[PDB]
């Protein structure tokens, strides 16, 4: 209240809890570009954008650690139900290889005709 | 006897508290004779 | 949570409320007025002190 | 509240000294009663099903 | 489309030809780690719990003390949760210690 | 029932989910305390200290694993937007340093003028 009357003190009331964690805003680099429905690792966070980001703007990732269905798996491999998943940031693809990608899922469907795998979401290490 | 003795004892004496007219100044919308409104709940 | 609202006298919803109303009309005011302050005028429109 | 206001009084100790002839009598002090304070707590249990 | 298709709370497996599963009991079954909800026989589709909450049992080893913050650790070979922290895989961490009666509270793990 | 008329059976039937568990009790040994919004580690369980707890009191943390406005960094260090979070217990500060302290979180919003962090906190591994 400017101009009040009065010099009132103001106290704040500490809280720690910002949201719930479903998602994270998240900006884009320069060699980067998001369509929606589709896994992307951004700034360390693995998750599903849920915006079109074109370039230098800003998307939101979901990292919601549910059980999520995805093409886009290197379909040289075969991925068994309970195999760990990895996400191979350079191709940009899911992969069992451990070499340097970042873990991100354990699958329950195994890999079908349709290179179609139902894993669960990882918390994001 | 002295008032000081018994001044720390709160709960004795009258709570007076003097009225300020503390809070948030009211917002009111600036932009309205600028901007012709399209309500619609289908857009 | 259900503790701060039913023990606490002076929280309630209605302060709640309060603050939503005064930013959506802060908000309301930014988003129809930042597009006037912010833009880039060309020389066309300025005009000086003079 | 969650915790209860402690109710409080005041009262006045005076003791009655028989006086002789001049000895300066003795005043008394005032002390100050409070209660107790209680507690209230949340209670809570559900199921699953 | 959704990439999203379920919670995750839960997730279906099928039993192997050595694998057997009773009614809301803790089971590794291709690397998932989770409670039971159906019995299951050889070959059947069961479902499992992954719901990273507070979960009772009492099928550990008698042992050692399980005090409040231990890991927890799930013995394939035992069937049976410890705190070795041997080969064994990480399960969970323990919120309230063992009782009298070996019963256990623990938050389960994402299963990484 | 005791003097019940006749000889019944009673049959348990098993419940493993005992609670959902996104917040844990805990007991403050000597050397640990809490005021209330204000991250801790207490027995092996990191979260946000709902509650004040000095000596042998219980105490109850969220483990909810959603974004957290924390502040109390390490002010030296930079914290950009996707850096893994780790908890100094000697320090009682956040710092993004792994030479032998808890992981946490990771950085949703990069540290800004005033030392402010947003983060996802951390399944408690």
């Amino acid at each position: 209240f400017k101009g009040q009357p009065t010099p009132s003190t103001i106290t704040q009331i500490t809280r720690a809890k910002i949201s719930d964690g479903k998602s994270v805003r998240v900006i884009l680099s320069e060699g980067e570009s998001t369509k929606t429905q589709q896994f992307y690792l951004i700034n360390g966070f693995f998750g599903v954008a849920m915006q079109d980001g074109e370039k230098g703007d800003e998307v939101t990732l979901q990292i919601e650690q549910a059980e999520y269905e995805t093409d886009n798996i290197v379909t040289s491999e075969a991925f068994e139900a309970g195999k760990l998943i990895y996400w191979d940031n350079t191709a940009k693809k899911f992969t069992t290889t451990s070499a340097s990608n970042r873990l991100v899922g354990r699958v329950t469907d195994g890999k079908d005709s349709n290179n179609v795998i139902w894993f669960i979401l990882l918390p994001q290490q | 006897m002295t008032f000081s003795s018994t001044s720390n004892l709160k709960e004795l004496l009258r709570k007076v508290v003097l009225d300020v007219e503390l809070g948030r100044e009211q917002v009111q919308l600036l932009y309205k004779p600028i901007y012709d409104s399209i309500a619609d709940s289908n857009l | 949570t259900k503790e701060m609202k039913d023990f606490n006298q002076t929280f309630s919803v209605e302060i709640l409320n309060k603050s939503i109303g005064e930013s959506y009309n802060a908000l309301l005011n930014h988003i129809h007025l930042s597009p006037i302050i912010n833009f880039n005028y060309k020389a066309s429109n300025k005009t000086a002190f003079k | 509240p969650q915790v209860m206001d402690a109710k409080w009084a005041l009262q006045g100790n005076c003791v009655f000294l028989e006086h002789i002839e001049g000895e300066e009598i003795k005043f008394g002090t005032i002390n100050a009663e409070n209660g107790p304070v209680a507690r209230i707590q949340t209670y809570a249990t559900g199921f699953e099903y």
